[PDB]
């Protein structure tokens, strides 16, 4: 999933 | 060189700007890149980590020694870990168990505690667990996708730095990848005010084009593509959106390292690719600016390099  | 400071957080900001020479043609606009990996913690997220902690301190929501919590597998966790170590706070991060051992080692090197959530649950599981921990334990949650100090610090620091750097020049287009949207929103507000004819352009992954109206999906542009429209994104700030594919972004980051000597992350290759596309449209003599959020050294174990 996202890497923020 | 800066006079000595008592705390490393006093060197966050004031990042340099380099003009590109080789990956863009002499027929296109000039393209300039702001090196946000020159912040002392290594990414743009030093700015929002400092700002969110300092605002909560100034509002009495936290005091030195307190523990904060944030769900993050990326540069915001590194930023918050760095700032908390520098300012005397304790940090807890939640994240899916798919995060690399080296990335874990980096957060723990600053003294942070990690709470790993099921890999199959991805960020949803980490968000759920951070909220649970916040309510059980009284932790402060910065909330990078909602906290207004995120776009506000870009309105106060990153944006106005650019105005100083481009004095006596007109910026014709500013482009930025959207993760939280704080960079695009705060820089864009300041630049639109000073340069009312500027175009402001959002960049997002082709594979998860939620700002374009499409569906979220898995993608590899680290730092971008939250899969939703963040609270911290002003959806009115941009005039257009450029979608970038996984492979396109990685090919550009490789070109820029080899041909400009600028070694940056995947999201930087997406930003530069979009900025070159915009520069070709605007043609010679015009000025295009974008931001490079993170350094290529943080990606040596990914397919990028």
């Amino acid at each position: 999933d996202y890497i923020i | 060189a800066q006079k000595p400071v008592d705390n490393i957080t006093q060197i966050i900001g004031g990042t340099p700007v380099v003009k590109l020479r080789n990956v863009v043609d002499d027929n296109a606009a000039d393209v300039y890149v702001k090196l946000e990996y020159q912040n002392p913690g290594g990414s743009v997220k030093d700015r929002i980590a400092l700002a969110m902690i300092e605002k909560a301190e100034r509002e009495g929501k936290i005091k030195p020694g307190d523990t904060i919590v944030e769900p993050t597998s990326g540069n915001t966790g590194i930023g918050l870990a760095f700032v908390c170590a520098a300012k005397g706070y304790k940090a807890v991060f939640t994240m899916p168990e798919t995060m690399s051992q080296e990335r874990r080692n980096l957060l723990k090197a600053y003294g942070a505690e990690l709470v790993l959530t099921p890999g199959s649950e991805a960020m949803k599981g980490a968000i759920k667990k951070a909220k649970e921990l916040k309510e059980e334990h009284g932790y402060f949650e910065p909330q990078q996708f909602e906290n207004p100090a995120n776009p506000e610090v870009h309105e106060l620091t990153t944006g106005p730095e650019l105005l100083q750097q481009f004095e006596g020049k007109t910026i014709d287009a500013f482009l930025a990848g959207v993760g939280t949207g704080g960079t695009l929103s705060g820089v864009g507000k300041v630049l639109k005010k000073e340069y009312p004819n500027i175009e402001i352009v959002a960049i997002e992954p082709e594979a998860s084009p939620v700002l374009s109206g499409g569906e979220p999906g898995p993608h590899k542009l680290q730092g971008l593509g939250a899969g939703f429209i963040p609270g911290t994104l002003n959806t009115e700030i941009y005039d257009s959106i450029i979608k970038v594919g996984n492979d396109t972004a990685m090919e550009m980051s490789r070109r820029v390292a080899k041909e400009e000597g600028i070694l940056a992350g995947i999201s930087s290759g997406a930003a530069i690719y979009a900025a070159i596309q915009k520069a070709k449209e605007l043609g010679k003599g015009k000025t295009v600016v974008t931001v490079l959020p993170s350094n290529g050294e943080r990606y040596l174990s990914t397919p990028l390099y």
